[PDB]
């Protein structure tokens, strides 16, 4: 549940702009790549029988709407994400700004993994994604697992020895009373 | 002669297989909140084209021969009372795709059940305590998770397992042996406490404790 | 707009009580609005809650009734009963000029 | 020398198959995913004037071919992944299998690193590619790189070193008390 | 059919004296067949080297000779000299009764 650098490509050359994101325990954080299309949170249900369907590898992204506005959603934010996946994307970006109690939908789907990385942007840092979103023809979207290095194994290395001089230097105090007495 | 779905749910009354005596037509039978024991030999003699059957809410005591019908694609059985599983169970079955037989009272999975299916893309065998696995001809799945099987205690081979990605055993000591991450990623995790190669972990720690049961002792007689 | 929300990177999201709602989608952004009714190829379907203008899947099919029945069909085939045909059985008037039988 | 997660997948309940491969160090190593288009190698050539463009982001497959087959190649085995990345491509996977100098032609050119990954599948596991590519309609590859822990073995140094320096100043302590 | 090396990859990978090598895409394999002519839409280009059967650029043209010289024009313009005008100026009949300015 780390950051997801999402960065979004617009090619004809090729112009690239990031943007930074949080993942979610809703699926298992990887690395996917694909055209991104928005979908519609109320186009994301299930009682339709016969939709139309996308090529195989899409980054959705779901601009979600104020929950208290439709009295009763037809599915829960992690069955949206569980329908899109059928669908044929490979991830979601639930632009999650407007519905902040949707982290928790997600973060409380721990029950049942799911085979996919799904990620929520929040902040003004989604307004960024929206613009590209809303100006752009077709844009490629690319999100990455631990974008970032961190060194999990390598920084605690040397903390061990700095442990173990408090242990040999704890005993030479101890010869002082020795003397003493 | 055109009935294409069947879908009855939440019948708690019916303790018989229905008739379908003239019906030969349909994709998906499903007989979900029922009562049903009793699955007629005779199924495969029609129905010819079905790709999906559904029986999960109805104690069910035992299997019949799906003897061809090599057009069904999804079974479930879940929630059942299936004591056993016999050898014939599978006879061809092409294109069978994901097998479910979760929350049941399996034993004893016979060695020859699963040499003859098609690509099974999923296989969950779960929470039925049984005690043996064979692995003939497992050779495809991408999924096969084996959780509530406290009494199988059995190391996996990972030879017949080649292309598979997700596992769930019972005990995190069958992932572990299981080498994985071709990455292999297993939910029962074994984290740092439970190891798989050495218990001491790297070599170097356990040239220290080698040194402290040779002193602790050796000194200690004195 | 036609609805009340629309929010304007999303559509307008919640539609009225007597009217229909389309998603819409070109190139990337897909955005819905009301519809008084379904514009072409389309067939609608009220409800007490949300007025849903879903697709035909009826082939030869221009502009249908509902999720079965075409109402005009495809140029090239004429209409027996709600069908888009290329046979008409006897009985009936072969095509009478106006693509029907 | 890192390794490579590559796996193929197929629209219809989509089944999946993963091979592994080597990383190269001639494009920045990270992780990318597209449509597989397998690529000849004559056909990434540069004196040519005008070609079919693609789609942007495809994973490219190209066999290498025997290098005394060719005595004058158009391009080097660098330009190819260079060419195949401006064409619009967003992952090159090479097989070296036939021509294992590339290796060494690639790893050697680290002068000017690329900036999208390249892969070489080398033995008898780009024969199970070569066999997908062959047979598939459409494939979905993705690439990946995620080798987790190492986390005890690093701090292994650290105590194993502390436990000689304590008993190499025991010894000492034994040695005068006789003397 | 019919070259030097022919591995089952990539198809036949050089030509064998005098023939025209062809890069073939179908689905996702691009296997290299080797042709003696180039089969249509494209121009033969001999070199000492390799015979390479490349791609036209002229326009509306089914068959042509050079990279800009197109033989037999589509059916909708007439050639004057190489190129396919639509347009027939004078000194020369509209479409001659060959599809010809
Ligand atoms: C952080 C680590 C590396 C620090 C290690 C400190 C070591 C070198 C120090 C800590 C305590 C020290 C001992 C303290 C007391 C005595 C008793 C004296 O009669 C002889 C020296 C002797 C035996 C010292 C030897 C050096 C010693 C063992
Ligand atoms: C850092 C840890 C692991 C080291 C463990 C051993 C330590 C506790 C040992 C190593 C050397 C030891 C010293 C060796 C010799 C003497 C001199 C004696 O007149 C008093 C005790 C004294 C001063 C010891 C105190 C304990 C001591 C410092």
């Amino acid at each position: 549940k780390e950051t997801a650098f999402v960065e979004v490509v617009l090619f004809e050359t090729t112009y690239t702009t990031g943007l930074t994101g949080r993942f979610s325990r809703a699926g298992a954080t990887l690395s996917a790549e694909g055209e991104i299309v928005q979908m519609h949170p109320l186009g994301l249900c299930n009682n339709n029988d016969e939709e139309d369907l996308y090529e195989y590898g899409w980054v959705g992204v779901v601009k979600l709407e104020q929950p208290e506005l439709d009295p009763k959603p037809c599915l829960t934010v992690l069955g949206k994400a569980k329908r899109a996946v059928q669908r044929g994307a490979t991830a979601v970006i639930f632009d999650v700004s407007e519905n902040p109690e949707a982290i928790d939908q997600l973060n409380q789907g721990s029950e049942d993994p799911l085979k996919r990385p799904v990620v929520y942007v929040k902040g003004a840092d989604a307004i960024k994604l929206m613009n590209i979103v809303n100006k752009q023809k077709v844009a490629r979207a690319r999100i990455q697992h631990r974008p970032p290095r961190q060194p999990t194994e390598y920084f605690d290395m040397g903390i061990f020895l700095a442990f173990f001089v408090v242990v040999s230097l704890v005993c030479l105090i101890l010869l002082v009373k020795i003397k003493l007495k | 002669s055109d009935l294409h779905s069947l879908v009855i749910r939440g019948a708690s009354m019916v303790q018989q297989f229905p008739n379908l005596t003239g019906t030969v037509h349909l994709e998906s039978l499903t007989l979900t909140g029922t009562k049903i024991s009793s699955i007629p030999n005779n199924l495969c003699q029609e129905q010819k084209m079905l790709r999906t059957l559904d029986l999960s809410y109805n104690n069910i005591r035992d299997l019949p021969s799906f003897n061809g019908c090599h057009a069904l694609e999804e079974i479930s059985l879940q929630r059942n009372q299936i004591y056993q599983i016999k050898e014939g169970t599978f006879q061809g079955l092409i294109s069978l795709r994901i097998l479910d037989l979760s929350r049941n009272l399996i034993h004893e999975i016979h060695s020859r059940a699963f040499a003859t299916l098609g690509p099974i893309t999923n296989l969950d065998v779960s929470f039925n305590e049984l005690t043996s696995f064979p692995t003939e001809g497992l050779n495809g799945l991408n999924q096969l998770k084996l959780v509530g099987n406290f009494k199988l205690k059995e190391a996996l081979a990972a030879k017949d397992f080649v292309n598979l990605r997700s596992l769930s055993v019972p005990y995190a000591y069958q992932c572990c042996a299981f080498w994985g991450c071709i990455i292999i990623h297993c939910t029962p995790s074994t984290g740092a406490f439970k190891p798989c190669e050495y218990l001491l972990g790297s070599w170097m720690i356990r040239l220290t404790v080698w040194f402290i049961f040779l002193v602790a002792l050796f000194f200690n007689l004195l | 707009k036609g609805c009340l929300s629309c929010s304007k990177d999303n559509g307008c999201s919640r539609c009225q009580q007597k009217l229909f709602f389309f998603l819409r989608r070109e190139g990337m952004r897909q955005y819905g609005e009301c519809l008084h009714s379904c514009p072409s190829g389309y067939y609608g379907h009220r409800a007490p809650d949300m007025n849903r203008c879903a697709r035909c899947r009826i082939e030869n099919c221009d502009s249908c009734f509902s999720k079965d029945f075409c109402t005009k069909c495809k140029v090239g085939f004429y209409l027996h009963r709600g069908r888009c045909f290329d046979e008409c059985p006897a009985g009936f008037a072969p095509l009478d000029e106006t693509m029907e039988c």
